[PDB]
């Protein structure tokens, strides 16, 4: 196990899924990292809703319907 | 016609701090910029009269921008066009390819499609202001469009008319709803009084079903105009006087109300018959006094506005010279 292989950092732009519009999964696909529902539970518990908007709408799929 | 309507919408504010400095002025400016000159809620917005109600400048929760929003209820002046409305000025942009259409040149923008089926429609030429009457189909106010869409044909006064039977006596305290409209017609007649009588006579005898050059002028202080034919030597009654009779509270509303083709349409006169003395092209409609009176008043207002607009838009004898061919279409169709 090497640190250089494990590390990953991604900026705003990258490949996106065709169906859901979300970032492609993982580092192999050059996409974003996952904030599962446990992370959402923790952020909700802390009351961090502007952070949730920033991460799950702007960084993830987000659209004016 | 021009009317007062109340809408309620939500306005997005990009800079709430600057917006709130003069809330009333900024709200009026935004409403004028967004809604004036566009079709909304089946109505064409002409101007914004005022803001009846509003809400505090909230801040958008869902997005992370500081932008705000404001619920605003505003009263505006709108133009709604029914069936059979008469538009004096309609310029034909493209009379070709067996399709015809023209744009209105009045305070209420409209795009009218004129079919090529009728010969009179084919006769009209481009760049010519031709009077038009909208068809029986309703006017399509597509939201966001800067002009209404409709279908119409060159106005040719039709000989077939209708007879209305009133089964209920005059509605009591609805005479005020009718009075709201008598005021509009009074304003129209005052406007007509200003312009010259000769042009009015020219257009009236052009669009009079039974053309009369006798130069005999029926004189009514509110309305003056060349006289027509007499059917059964019957006596018409002025609608304005009968409405004024509301103070008496007795108006003999039951009698059949009808306006024969001879009777000048702009003239407030209408014939009242105890029986169906008027020939019934169709079985007399069984309608209440409200429906009838509103209908007759609407028809006379439409015709009066048509005549004022005709006089105003054809104020040049040379334009009349160009449009004498349209006049010839109407005259040839006219019978008596």
């Amino acid at each position: 196990k090497f640190v250089l292989d494990d590390r990953y950092a991604v900026a705003s732009y990258g490949p996106t899924d065709a169906l859901t519009g979300q970032p492609l999964d993982g580092k192999r696909s050059h996409g974003g990292l996952r904030l599962g529902e446990m992370e959402h539970w923790v952020l909700t518990a802390q009351g961090a809703m502007q952070t949730i908007i920033e991460k799950s709408h702007d960084d993830s799929d987000g659209c004016i319907s | 016609m021009i009317d007062q309507k109340i809408f309620e919408t939500t306005l997005n504010i990009d800079d709430p701090t600057n917006f709130c400095t003069n809330v009333e002025a900024h709200l009026l400016k935004e409403l004028e910029n967004i809604y004036v000159g566009k079709c909304f809620k089946n109505s064409f917005i002409l101007n914004i009269t005022g803001v009846i109600q509003r809400s505090p400048c909230f801040i958008m929760r869902t997005n992370n921008s500081g932008r705000g929003y404001m619920h605003v209820r505003f009263s505006a002046v709108v133009s709604y066009l029914n069936a059979f409305d008469l538009i004096a000025a309609v310029k034909i942009i493209k009379n070709d390819s067996n399709i015809i259409l023209g744009e209105s040149l009045l305070t209420e923008p409209v795009t009218i499609v004129i079919p090529s089926s009728e010969s009179q429609n084919n006769v009209a030429e481009v760049g010519q202001i031709v009077p038009v009457q909208l068809a029986n189909s309703s006017v399509y106010y597509i939201p966001g469009r800067q002009q209404a869409s409709a279908t119409g044909s060159i106005f040719i006064p039709k000989h077939t008319f209708s007879v209305y039977h009133v089964q209920e006596e005059l509605t009591q305290e609805q005479a005020l709803n009718l009075t709201k409209l008598v005021n509009i017609i009074e304003m129209l007649l005052e406007s007509r009084s200003k312009k010259d009588f000769k042009q009015i006579c020219f257009f009236e005898k052009l669009y009079y079903t039974y053309s009369i050059s006798s130069d005999e002028i029926l004189d009514l202080k509110i309305w003056k105009g060349p006289k027509g034919k007499e059917m059964s030597r019957l006596k018409p009654c002025n609608v304005l006087s009968f409405l004024y009779d509301a103070l008496k509270n007795k108006s003999s509303s039951l009698g059949f109300w009808a306006r024969p083709p001879n009777l000048l349409k702009s003239s407030p006169l209408a014939y009242q018959q105890d029986q169906n003395s008027f020939n019934a092209t169709e079985l007399p409609i069984i309608c209440s006094a409200e429906v009838m009176f509103v209908t007759l008043l609407k028809e006379i207002i439409n015709y009066l506005q048509f005549m004022n607009d005709l006089c105003d838009t054809f104020n040049n004898e040379q334009l009349i010279k160009r449009h004498e061919n349209i006049w010839m279409l109407i005259e040839q169709r006219k019978i008596g």
